[PDB]
């Protein structure tokens, strides 16, 4: 039972870079001894392709910018020249012996420019309003890094505890983020308020961005 | 050469399942077929591997005597007969080959499937528009209160790709999912294009249309 | 054309010449383990002595190390350093 | 230093070699003569194929004339042209 | 039991020549058979000597302008360029079987410029005339062409029956030859007469040569 | 230096038996063919026997198998023919040989070889007489002298002038078979005519088969 340390468990790196990713093995094996690690690529809701095999060989189809290498207890990983698309999880496995393994991964993301999010908010569909609820939308659109702050404001007083985030994966053209905040109430309490906002804190925007509308 | 994984679904604490993966473009005979799966944000964790030919087996330790793994050479099919599911066996499993007997990678994957184990029951999406109205429009598809995951979304028969995101489905307080898709588009074309929303999902035999206009 | 005496004679007799050796040989005592290559090039002595109480044998030798595969069948597979014997000269010699 | 494995690999696959072989082996119901030199250089299959199903087969093959001594043990000795078979292609064939 | 039948029986060559000497097998052997003869040189009163084996091949320290050939029945030693000391029989033999056999033999013999002889007489000792007989020798020495023509002539009348003649081998230089006529007389007979003569034809000779001496 | 050399021929009466013997150097008869080959007078060559010397393994022509044996002593690197029941077409100059292996069927080293005479007749010592100048002084500046080695049996006689040192010139005939079946030959040299009266020639005979040493001066009278 050999287990697989794999590092760095996530990191950042701009487009072009070479980048170098570890795997280790918990068991003493000689530097003789060499070929008995896989590397993978998984993208979001995909299933893993396979990149390097027996160590060192590049697997039929998969860019030359891979390449891997290693022998005893350490093996390497590397993408000579990073690309948009390189966005993935990363992962090694040893079948030294079985059960076969697979280190825990590494989560590489792309580092590229500064972009604002374009803000955008949806009120609740009359369609919806009819069964009870009123759900409020807001939107951040393709922007750069991930760190943003979404607050609702319902007549001016500030939420909590009744909104939920979701923020895409990176996009592996533009590398870009895209977030979506939904603020859920009753449509009783929907009704006694005007005024929705949603103020939005980025980075990239010298200052707040606000998006409202009233209820009419 | 490819895997395709069938029968992933919801099912209870103490259940049954078995999943199913048909192989082409080559013969399962020659090689060695593993499972593996992966839990909701997690790793990937082998769970078993067959030697069709004599029928050779090898478990995970978190699995074994709950689980079987089996292959049908004629049908070219292999199979993972899950049994006293727990919460924790929740994930997408994956179907794949090692190319040969003499190779221990594994090279080819199916899309993997995804089993669900919950007393929760089976609930279909309601779909509410979000619409526009301010050279740049944002809209998009609420998709609200389903079980288990998941839920497809495309727009205009899978004719508009540009620009799509389909947020991640949350985890409502409830115990039900929900999510978003959205779609930015040139504010000039609405009023004469039309913008529909393409909802699936397969747990409930829910499958709906939704246009999204301004007002 | 035919080859004239002379050139067989000499083309044949004792020398280190490459010859294809199956590695189980080499290892009588590695079951373990499949190879793969199951055969490595070495520079080995061969050829006749024209003599039957003459046999072809090495009078100098070295090791080279070579990558193998090595696979347990049903456990897993990796590629290991192994060593092998090379005659660098063959002469023939009493038996 | 070490031979890499795809080397070794490459180096080693069943195809076409120069092969010493023992002439009494290509003509075994000889029963009057020994020859000298009693082994001659023939172009023939070698290695391996990674496959315990396969074996390395000639699929070409040509003949070659030589001039060999033959020796009748305490009676004479002449010189005879002799065929062999060479191997011009190898592949690897199921047994 | 092979025979070998050599050819020529004898031969008379000059130096420089290039001589073929041919010897063949009385048994049916074919084409693909070869390098079973071997080739010797016996000069007079010498052992033979090896020139040539395995048909073809040279022996160690013999001259190059010997070679041989052949194949089947059928083989040949070639003298390249003949030299006065290459004077000889030259003898095949076959090794293809036991008993080995040798062919008949060849004689060589080298043809040079004409040399007319050096004529010599020689009275019977006082030492031999006591015992009774008288021998009377004439000597021919140094000539060629062998053929040379020798008369006694004891007081003008011509001698028969009562000498014998023995000539040398070739002489493997100068490629000459030397003869002896020994005239044998009882004391008695040779006591009867004075004149003792003896003439030399040869056609090295523009007529004949006598040479002669009277007893006392 | 390779070398064999042959002993042990002389006269041998018909029915009787004579030895001979061959005495290598140079390599060891342990590792070829040794062979005896005789040539009656005259003729050509006849292979007689064959021996392997490290097992013992001969063969003989058919003229003489049951008569002749082969044999070879490796310790003392000598080999021998045995020769029983002679007869008067046995009489030969012997030769031994070896092939240079025992893969070798030629025969690349001979012995000088040694006469076997089958005879009744009896051994005579020959008479030797001198042959001396007619003149004294000559019209070429050359002078022929000899000796007659006259009435001997068998064969051979050797003749040599002045030990030895004296070979340019030198012609020793082939001994001739008279009417009583006695041989003789002449031996004679040309000489500097200038030189007589200063210079001594001596003629130097040896007849082995009867002992016989002389020295023989021979000057003009
Ligand atoms: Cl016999």
């Amino acid at each position: 039972d050999i287990q697989m340390t794999q590092s760095p468990s996530s990191l950042s790196a701009s487009v072009g870079d070479r980048v170098t990713i570890t795997c280790r093995a918990s068991q003493d094996i000689p530097r003789s001894i060499s070929g008995y690690v896989a590397w993978y690529q998984q993208k979001p809701g995909k299933a893993p392709k396979l990149l390097i095999y027996w160590g060192s060989y590049l697997y039929s189809g998969v860019p030359s910018r891979f390449s891997g290498s290693g022998s005893g207890t350490d093996f390497t990983l590397t993408i000579s020249s990073l690309q948009p698309e390189d966005f993935a999880t990363y992962y090694c496995q040893q079948h030294y012996t079985t059960p076969p393994t697979f280190g825990q991964g590494t989560k590489v993301e792309i580092k590229r420019t500064v972009a604002a999010p374009s803000v955008f908010i949806f009120p609740p569909s009359d369609e919806q309003l009819k069964s009870g609820t009123a759900s409020v939308v807001c939107l951040l659109n393709n922007f750069y890094p991930r760190e943003a702050k979404v607050q609702w404001k319902v007549d001016n007083a500030l939420q909590s505890g009744n909104s939920q985030e979701s923020v895409t994966e990176q996009d592996s053209k533009d590398s870009t983020y895209s977030l979506s905040s939904t603020l859920t109430l009753s449509k009783a309490d929907y009704e006694k308020h005007k005024v929705y906002a949603c103020e939005v804190t980025h980075q990239g925007l010298s200052s707040p961005v606000t998006k409202s509308f009233n209820r009419g | 050469v490819q895997l395709v994984e069938s029968g992933g679904g919801l099912v209870q604490p103490g259940g049954s399942l078995r999943l199913s993966c048909a192989a082409s473009g080559f013969n399962i005979k020659d090689t060695y077929i593993h499972w593996v799966r992966q839990a909701p944000g997690k790793g990937l964790e082998w769970v078993a591997r067959i030697y069709p030919t004599n029928g050779y087996t090898r478990y995970a330790d978190s699995v074994k005597g709950r689980f079987t793994i089996s292959a049908d050479t004629s049908k070219n099919t292999a199979y993972l007969q899950m049994n006293s599911l727990r919460a924790e066996d929740t994930a997408v499993y994956y179907c794949a080959r090692g190319g040969s007997f003499y190779y221990y990678y594994m090279d080819v994957w199916g899309q993997g499937t995804l089993v669900t184990v919950s007393s929760a029951s089976t609930k279909g999406p309601s779909v509410f528009p979000l619409a526009p109205s301010s050279g740049t429009a944002a809209l998009g598809c609420l998709v609200k209160d389903y079980f288990p995951e998941p839920v497809t979304v495309s727009w205009n028969s899978g004719a508009l790709t540009s620009g799509v995101h389909t947020f991640p489905a949350v985890l409502q307080s409830s115990g039900l999912y929900s999510l978003s898709s959205v779609v930015t588009v040139p504010s000039s074309s609405l009023g004469t294009q039309t913008y529909i929303c393409n909802v699936n999902h397969k747990p409930s035999n829910t499958k709906v249309d939704k246009k999204v206009e301004p007002k | 054309e035919v080859v004239k005496f002379m050139d067989v004679y000499q083309r044949s007799y004792c020398h280190p010449i490459e010859t294809l050796v199956d590695i189980f040989q080499e290892y009588p005592d590695e079951i373990e383990y499949i190879f793969k290559p199951s055969c490595v090039p070495l520079m080995r002595c061969g050829g006749c002595c024209n003599d039957e109480g003459l046999e072809c044998v090495p009078t100098e030798e070295s090791n080279i190390t070579m990558q193998i595969m090595r696979i347990k069948p049903h456990q897993g597979q990796h590629i290991g350093e192994m060593s092998f014997l090379q005659h660098n000269k063959c002469e023939c010699r009493p038996k």
